[PDB]
């Protein structure tokens, strides 16, 4: 293939390698905000757990 | 005071028989082993197209020179040549020729500086 | 919930393999694009030489 041709493919890969860098980031922002909500639900689901564990037979 | 269009075929073929020519008369040659008229030669032909007055008739000429790439590179001597003295360029691609856009003008690169004077007013619009 | 963070961890790792694929290309081709422009520089200086020789 010739350079022009090279030179294109290598620049849209570079583009789309900071696009998928850029929501990697992203996505690790998300995951590192959702895991405090997922370990603070805890208590509530327990106190009703025991509660109706106890109650409900 | 008539209108001309004037359309040249391969002036990569010219000039590839210029070449030759010069070669062949033992010239020293440039990059590409073209002579160092190479551009002379072609801006020589392309000046004389021109728009004249309306002291001298109000006549005009066009022109609609062609040049053949290899394999898109338009970094060459002729295409550089050429590209440097016309007023716009127009540049068609296999790619979109191939996925159904054909005319395959891409537009994103064409440019042409005449424009807009070279339009009615309906289509600038 | 814990749906939600699988879905983070999930993409996360998707877009981190897949940056990973694109740079392993961009080596290939780049390195490609290294190795042709050597026979061009080649090419060219042969010309030179022998338009220099042949007068």
């Amino acid at each position: 293939a010739s350079l022009r041709d090279i030179k294109t493919r290598i620049n849209a890969t570079k583009k789309t390698s900071q696009i998928t860098k850029a929501m990697e980031m992203v996505s690790t922002s998300k995951l590192n905000r959702a895991e405090q909500n997922a370990k603070s639900f805890v208590p509530y689901m327990e106190k009703i757990q025991e509660v109706v564990a106890n109650v409900a037979l | 005071g008539k209108h001309v269009l004037v359309v040249y075929d391969d002036l990569s073929k010219q000039a590839a028989a210029y070449r030759e020519l010069s070669l062949l008369l033992r010239r020293p040659p440039g990059r590409e082993a073209y002579p160092g008229d190479i551009f002379y030669l072609h801006s020589r032909l392309l000046e004389r197209a021109a728009k004249l007055s309306d002291a001298k008739g109000g006549g005009s000429l066009t022109a609609l020179p062609f040049v053949e790439t290899q394999a898109g590179d338009i970094s060459a001597y002729i295409p550089t040549n050429v590209i440097s003295i016309t007023d716009g360029q127009i540049f068609l691609q296999s790619d979109l020729f191939f996925s159904g856009v054909r005319p395959a003008i891409n537009a994103g690169l064409s440019v042409s500086r005449v424009g807009g004077a070279a339009q009615i007013k309906a289509m600038k619009k | 919930l814990d749906a939600k963070a699988s879905e983070h961890a999930a993409r996360m790792t998707a877009m981190k393999n897949a940056t990973d694929n694109a740079n392993e290309l961009i080596r290939t081709l780049t390195l490609s694009y290294n190795r042709a422009r050597q026979a061009a520089i080649t090419q060219e200086i042969t010309e030179i030489v022998a338009g220099a020789n042949a007068l």
